[PDB]
């Protein structure tokens, strides 16, 4: 009854665990990454990381460790979903079909038991005899590993020590022995148990218990020959081996707590340690005591390799290359060239993978195209906090502009000594041909000696062997290169008109009637050595070599594509291009990572095909609607390698990563013809000619999404776009250590202390107060700011620093009342640690004019201003629990108008028109309405349900979407048609989902060119949203019939598509809460529905047995297996 | 008394029908014992039948006593009951303990005399840690705490709780809200807030006088604090431990007016007037109090403050002492150190 459709427009980017081993093969060194529902498998190489396969699994990954049981060559993979969907995967490839088969699978959840506060822990016996799991406190779950254990039957083992911090298996033991540290009222101890599968219970450990630091955190097992375990805390690193005990208390690790570790040497002689704030120690083990052959330690020295990104999971590749993952920074590849020591730091960055997460807030901005929005997310945190700009498609930076009467063809011309620089541009009208020679920016037309004046030119190229050819409708005219005069002319034997012509370096073939003529270009001459007749008229042809192994021609009267040897009439193969229309153009190049051949039909489709080097023809049947008009394909040198420009109604640069092809739509309204432009004044340009005018310029990239980064070195909180001043406004928070003499010292030079005009707030309206607990030396204090950033240069123009012990929460940029200026309005909130609930707050109103941030008005409120919005020029702020509506007086001073007191904390404010939506963390969603006549608030509906709500958004006057606890989504709809007051006063719950990602903010708009061309709308909205991990989804409404059809198709897909780990889709998307779980309703999985185009045609055939995809008249239950594809393609266009 | 060892735990969201004793008319929060003695033969027979069947009773707290209509109630289980025939009248004394909250869907009067009502047992939903959703995989091991140091020597306990809030809510930097906000939704922090704020009104040792389970602690503090009946019903409406604790904080901060302990009406001071110049609460001003004796400054706890006895005007019982300045140029001139035990407090109305 909700009919929404949630789709992912960006894969999650936060890394939450990485591991290395031999997975894809018995000799490769693989790197596996959970990012986070997506497993990325790489192959380590001397140059970097080579991706192999992407795989989406129906679950959040929380355990990932490789093991090699006896007999197997390549290591398996054990994955434990956050929903407790265990599996044991295994890489399997047969030539091309790379598949992740599931050797065993099952569910390890228990009916009763509170999940441990320390979270899931998964460890594996070094001998690969069993797998340990600590899912619930005081219950150690063991999964035996055997060839006949397909259901993963696990038996619990009772643990007396409830509070277990970290547990790992030890090396060099007969029976599998575990070693863990547990918290008890006495302190923190370390205990060892011997696990026996026959008894199904623990036994006496190898060495008895001991005592460690009060804040010992993690256990790191040391392998043979050393044996034993090492326990590292906040102060010291202790090594235990029974009767052998080493303790070291270095003064380097005092600053921060070690959180993640790694091993580098196979024998454990060295280790990596990365602390919280983002520096990388390295633990070294001294094996200098070979007392009786066995190796024993003597020292436990520690070193420091410098600073990197904020580490969350290290991993060591070969030849001293470390992949420093990060849940909130940027994943890095640092080289441990420890023998260089350039400035005391040992690491040197090599790569930096983009990571949008965490996202705290965003907005939609019309930046360049004025028709498509762009997303500005406040990514990062701590010392990585930065702005990101997201846009759809590539862009071309124009260098020159010129207008022509509807150009219908263009081609570079060179009339100078060979220097790879083009000085002339040859245009082509419907019948006229203007040869414009412009060394600089000239527009005059000067026909060449061999160039005709008006002949409707079909080709204009630069031939080899010192020639310059210009083929027109009448005949091909050859002009010498150095003489620059017409020296040859080979008219058609029948003196007829040539329809299709192709120009190569040394060969030229034109189409005369239904026959094909081939002419070979000689020094200052042309000779024809081939002639043939085709069954039907040739719609188009293209021969791309010296000697072309084969040439392709499309049958206009047969709508079929065929290839044949270029210097003869020897056909090779043929295929039918659907029969809809004659092909418009055909081309073959290495744009699609292989020597593929592409043919474009007159209906706007583009059937991809794959050719070979000598002689090879395939089908590769795939009809993707690149446009709604005939498309001309041309390849430009200024690309990654070559790429292909598929000029059409929506021009797209046809890309293919390494084996899968996706059309990356360009940010242009329409393009009719294009050609590469290599000019001395504008190198690597691309002369694009539309139906109106022409222009040239270079392309940006070939990526689907471009993510510009603006580092700030400080965590941003909120953001807004002020249109009038054409600048942003963003808060921040920089951590500064308390000074010994009284004051604060900046930790690092950030973007708040490096602004142009940096002021400091001095309006001590609220002052005095109490702070008896003086901030001791070494304490951390947060200092807030308000940065002003220009849109098209991204440099902090102003940095207004707020008062001491003042916290800024809200931020809005809007005009108020009848005032014509636009003001920044920031609602801050005073705080001291002694008091829990803030009592004093400010509502300051800035105005950025002439490069200086000047305060306009000030207002003090007894409370904390949490969120603020705008009503028709009236500012609404929610102080503590109340809701206050302000009026902007003519004298520039806020004035309260009406109050409404709630028993909940008015913390989330989202509004449209008159309805006011209020909520809080406990998901106490509430509604209000503002009647202008009374000028007082009224309550329309309420909904209270205990749950950790995250964010809320208005989809319409009826639907109230919002995330909540356990990564879910929900939709609340008010029944305005209810008969009684009570029924209409309650918010019904209609939609439920398990997104699996913690949403942070919701914003209207879409990153698609919605400028015009609204040929109706299946989807009726777009609501972007970011998450902590990094994905940017899109929730859009749908019609009833469309929702029912998509639900039927989704239920049919689940019986066909094989999920990795065999996790049922209905179980993955089920609305999951710690206390209850019910199936998801009212939502359509965008990822699964759009996967309908990836499965092969036969699978689609079984999927579409019934009974829809047509209008109500008849309903065409057969659906023809193609009608649903048109439905899916429409749904893909929204993002 | 006939002891009972069984425990009753009805299924959540499962409708149950049981008669309600007409004698009970007050709000009984779960966990608070409400002994009652019934002399009516019909009531005694009904109690005996209930004890034989399931030892369960329903106490429907009517919103209006005259209307006798209850939209909410609590289910109680008899722990120990004694049937003593005193003076020829069947008298049964039972000390019962509350079991769970219930919502009265409909109330009907049985022919025998009792009232039969079908009530669905509302569930007690426990939320997980507010930071568990966005918790980091690396930082789980740091959640476990280095014991719980506590002592009167630590006094303020400022540094420990600052470390607690700073590192427990470390992951709050990834979410749009700051750590000091989630501290308002944390069970332990709220429990400390009640425990510290209660000790301002009594000298009970918070270590053992109150439970540690958030639900049990919330019920105990809700029963203990002085409050009217309508706000008791309002608290009973709340079904979440965190929400109930927040409501208790909201109510508690509105008790700005103190009063004589066994006197009710005579207000003695306002919370805003507490002048912590330098145990016993110090109030700058006072009202409805009369001085007693003479300023015998001998062995004065506050140097320069000649102390004189003070008492409630309406009772003449001692409520504190008036610390009069021993010098002309001494400030404050007069500080009233009212006794902590002697105060209610109460709402400002
Ligand atoms: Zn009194």
């Amino acid at each position: 009854m909700s009919y929404n459709y949630v789709v992912t427009a960006q894969k999650p980017t936060a890394v939450n665990g990485c591991v290395t081993g031999h997975f894809t093969s018995a000799e490769d060194l693989n790197l596996l990454i959970a990012k986070n529902t997506r497993l990325e498998i790489y192959v380590v190489t001397a140059e970097g990381l080579r991706p192999v396969k992407e795989v989406g699994m129906y679950g959040k990954i929380a355990v990932m460790e490789l093991f090699r049981p006896k007999g197997e060559s390549k290591d398996l993979l054990f994955i434990l979903t956050a929903k407790y969907n265990a599996c044991i995967l295994e890489y399997k490839q047969s030539g091309e079909s790379i598949d992740i088969i599931t050797r065993a699978h099952g569910n390890v959840q228990d009916r009763i038991g509170r999940p441990s506060e320390t979270g899931i822990i998964g460890i594996i016996d070094p001998e690969c005899r069993m797998i340990g799991l600590r899912l619930y406190d005081g219950l150690f779950k063991v999964i035996p590993l055997d060839r006949d254990n397909k259901e993963l039957k696990a038996f619990n083992i009772r643990l007396e020590e409830l509070h277990v911090i970290d547990v790992k298996f030890l090396y060099g033991c007969q029976a599998p022995t575990i070693c863990f540290v547990y918290q008890d009222p006495q302190g923190r101890h370390v205990k060892t148990y011997e696990v026996s599968l026959r008894e199904k219970e623990f036994n006496k450990g190898p060495w008895k218990q001991e005592n460690v630091e009060a804040e010992a955190s993690m256990v790191i097992a040391v392998p043979e020959p050393f044996g034993g375990a090492i326990i590292i805390g906040q102060e010291s690193i202790t090594y235990h081996n029974g009767d052998k005990y080493l303790a070291i208390a270095p003064p380097i690790i005092k600053q921060s707590t070690i959180v993640c570790h790694n091993r580098v040497d196979p024998n454990g002689s060295r280790y990596l340690l990365g602390d919280m704030e983002g520096r990388l120690f390295m633990l070294l083990l001294e094996k200098e005591e070979q007392m009786d052959g066995t190796v024993t330690l003597k020292d436990l020295r520690v070193e420091l390799l410098g600073e990197t990104s904020i580490a969350e999971c290290l991993t060591y590749l070969d030849n001293g290359v470390v992949f420093v993952g990060s849940r909130l920074g940027d994943s890095q590849l640092v080289k441990l060239n420890v023998d260089s020591n350039e400035q005391g730091s040992y690491v040197v960055a090599m790569e930096t993978f983009t990571n949008l997460g965490p996202i705290v807030d965003m907005c939609v901005v019309d930046l360049e195209r004025q028709g498509q929005g762009q997303l500005v997310t406040c990514s990062g945190a701590f010392k990585e906090g930065s702005l990101r700009i997201i846009r759809n498609g590539i862009g071309i930076h124009e260098h020159a502009s010129i207008d022509l009467p509807g150009i219908k063809g263009l081609w570079p011309l060179r009339s100078d000594p060979n220097r790879e620089t083009d000085d002339t541009l040859v245009l082509s009208f419907v019948g006229q041909t203007r040869v414009l020679m412009l060394n600089g920016e000239e527009v005059e037309e000067t026909e060449l000696m061999g160039f005709v004046d008006d002949q409707q030119t079909f080709f204009c190229g630069n031939v080899a062997h010192q020639q310059l050819i210009q083929i027109t409708s009448a005949s091909v005219r050859l002009v010498s290169q150095e003489p620059k005069a017409l020296v040859s002319e080979w008219k058609e034997p029948q003196a007829k008109n040539i329809s299709v012509a192709s120009c190569n370096s040394s060969q030229v073939v034109v189409a005369v009637g239904r026959a094909l003529y081939y002419l070979q270009i000689h020094p200052q001459e042309l000779r024809q050595i081939s002639h043939t007749e085709m069954e039907h008229e040739v719609a188009c042809l293209d021969i791309t070599p010296g000697l072309s192994p084969l040439c392709a021609i499309g049958l206009w009267t047969d709508i079929s594509a065929r290839i044949l040897k270029l210097p003869s009439f020897e056909l090779l193969h043929k295929e039918m291009l659907g029969g809809e229309i004659i092909p418009r153009s055909i081309l073959m190049t290495t744009f699609e990572s292989s020597h593929y051949l592409l043919c474009a039909l007159g209906d706007g489709a583009l059937f991809y095909f794959g050719l070979n080097i000598e002689t090879g023809l395939l089908s590769d049947r795939k009809k993707v609607t690149l446009g709604t008009q005939p498309t001309v394909l041309r390849t430009f040198r200024s690309l990654s390698t070559t790429n292909v420009f598929a000029c059409s109604d929506r021009p797209t640069v046809i890309y293919s990563s390494n084996h899968k092809l996706v059309f990356s739509n360009v940010n242009l309204k329409e393009v009719n013809y294009m050609c590469p432009l290599n000019s001395d004044g504008y190198p690597d340009s691309l002369a694009l000619a539309n139906n109106s005018t022409l222009t040239i310029g270079t392309i940006d990239e070939i990526q689907k999404l471009h993510i510009r980064t603006v580092p700030l070195y400080e965590s941003p909180r909120k953001i807004c776009y002020q249109e009038v001043s054409q600048c942003f406004g963003v808060l921040s928070s920089r951590i500064e250590v308390q000074d010994t003499s009284g004051g604060t010292t900046a930790l690092r030079p950030s973007a708040s202390t490096q602004a142009l005009s940096s002021s400091v707030s001095s309006s001590k309206l609220f002052s005095s107060s109490t702070a008896p607990h003086e901030t001791s030396f070494g304490e951390e204090v947060e200092v807030h700011n308000l940065l002003i950033i220009d849109q098209h240069t991204f440099e902090v123009l102003h940095a207004h620093q707020f008062l001491q012990n003042e916290y800024a929460l809200s931020l809005v940029s809007c005009k108020l009342g009848k005032d014509p200026n636009t003001y920044f309005i920031v609602g801050t909130a005073m705080v001291y640690p002694e008091e829990a609930e803030p009592k004093q707050g400010r509502i300051v109103v800035f105005q950025y004019s002439d490069g200086k941030l000047q305060t306009v008005a000030e207002k003090e409120v007894k409370g904390a201003v949490y969120s603020m919005v705008e009503f028709n020029g009236k500012l609404l702020a929610s102080i503590n629990s109340t809701v206050r509506l302000y009026e902007w007086t003519t004298e520039k001073e806020l004035r309260t108008e009406c109050n409404h007191y709630n028993n909940i904390m008015a913390l989330y404010l989202k509004t449209k028109g008159d309805f006011i939506l209020v909520g809080d963390l406990m998901r106490s969603v509430l509604l209000l309405a503002y009647k202008p006549m009374e000028g007082n608030f009224e309550e329309i509906a309420r909904d209270f349900n205990p749950n950790w709500m995250s964010a809320v958004e208005i989809l319409d006057d009826d639907n109230f979407l919002g995330a909540e606890n356990a990564f879910n989504l929900f939709v609340c709809q008010k029944d305005s048609a209810a008969t009684t007051d009570e029924e209409r006063q309650h918010l019904q719950e209609v939609g439920l989902f398990h997104l699996g990602e913690f949403v942070n903010v919701f914003c209207h708009g879409s990153l698609v060119m919605q400028n015009l061309g609204e040929t109706s709308t299946p989807t009726q909205g777009s609501v972007l949203f970011g998450t902590v991990n990094g994905m940017i989804g899109l929730v859009t409404s749908l019609s009833e019939s469309w929702y029912n059809l998509l639900l039927d198709m989704q239920n049919r897909l689940n019986k066909v598509i094989k999920s990795v780990g065999k996790i049922e889709h209905s179980f993955w998307r089920s609305f999951h809460t710690e206390r209850k779980t019910e199936p998801a309703t009212g939502f359509i999985d965008g990822d699964l529905i759009e996967s309908f185009l990836d499965i092969s045609r036969p699978k689609m055939q079984e999927v579409v047995a019934n009974l829809q995809y047509d209008d109500g008249s008849g309903m065409k239950r057969e659906a023809t297996a193609d009608d649903l594809i048109k439905v899916v393609e429409e749904l893909t266009r929204i993002h | 008394m006939e002891e009972f060892h069984g425990r009753t735990l009805h299924d959540d969201d499962s409708c149950q029908v049981i008669p309600v004793l007409p004698q009970v008319m007050m709000i009984l929060i779960p966990g608070q014992t409400l002994p009652l003695q019934l002399f009516h033969p019909q009531e005694v027979s009904m109690v005996r039948n209930l004890i034989q069947k399931d030892r369960t009773f329903a106490v429907l707290a009517y919103s209006n006593v005259q209307e006798r209509e209850a939209q909410f109630g609590t289910t109680a289980e008899i722990y120990a009951y004694r049937e003593e025939q005193d003076f020829g009248i069947e008298i049964v004394k039972v000390k019962a303990i509350g079991r769970q909250r219930f919502k009265v869907l409909e109330l009907r009067t049985q022919s025998d005399g009792i009232q039969q009502a079908k009530v669905q047992i509302l569930p007690e939903c426990v939320l997980p840690s507010t930071m568990s959703a966005v918790q980091l995989e690396s930082l789980n091991k740091c959640q476990i705490f280095p014991s719980k140091p506590v002592s009167r020597e630590d006094q303020c306990s400022y540094k420990w709780w600052q470390k607690y809030q700073k590192r427990k809510f470390h992951c709050a930097n990834l979410t749009s809200w700051p750590r000091w906000l989630y501290s308002l939704y944390d069970a332990e922090t709220l429990m400390d807030r009640i425990k510290k704020q209660l000790r301002e009104w009594d000298e009970n040792l918070k270590d053992d006088s109150l439970p540690s389970n958030p639900i049990d602690f919330s019920y105990r503090v809700a029963a203990c604090l002085p409050i009217d009946d309508v706000l008791r019903i309002q608290l009973l409406k709340i079904g979440s431990a965190i929400q109930r604790l927040r409501c208790e904080l909201d109510i508690m901060n509105k008790c700005t007016s103190l009063c004589c302990k066994q006197c009710q009406e005579t207000e003695i001071t306002t919370k805003n007037e507490i002048f912590s110049l330098s145990e016993t609460l110090t109030v700058y001003k006072a009202c409805n109090l009369n001085l007693i004796g003479r300023p015998s400054t001998e062995h004065s706890w506050f140097p320069g403050y000649a102390w004189t006895v003070a008492q409630c005007k309406i009772c003449a019982s001692h409520i504190g002492w008036k610390f009069t300045a021993t010098k002309k140029d001494m400030s404050p001139q007069k500080f009233w150190g009212l006794t902590r035990s002697a105060l209610l407090p109460t709402i400002p109305d």
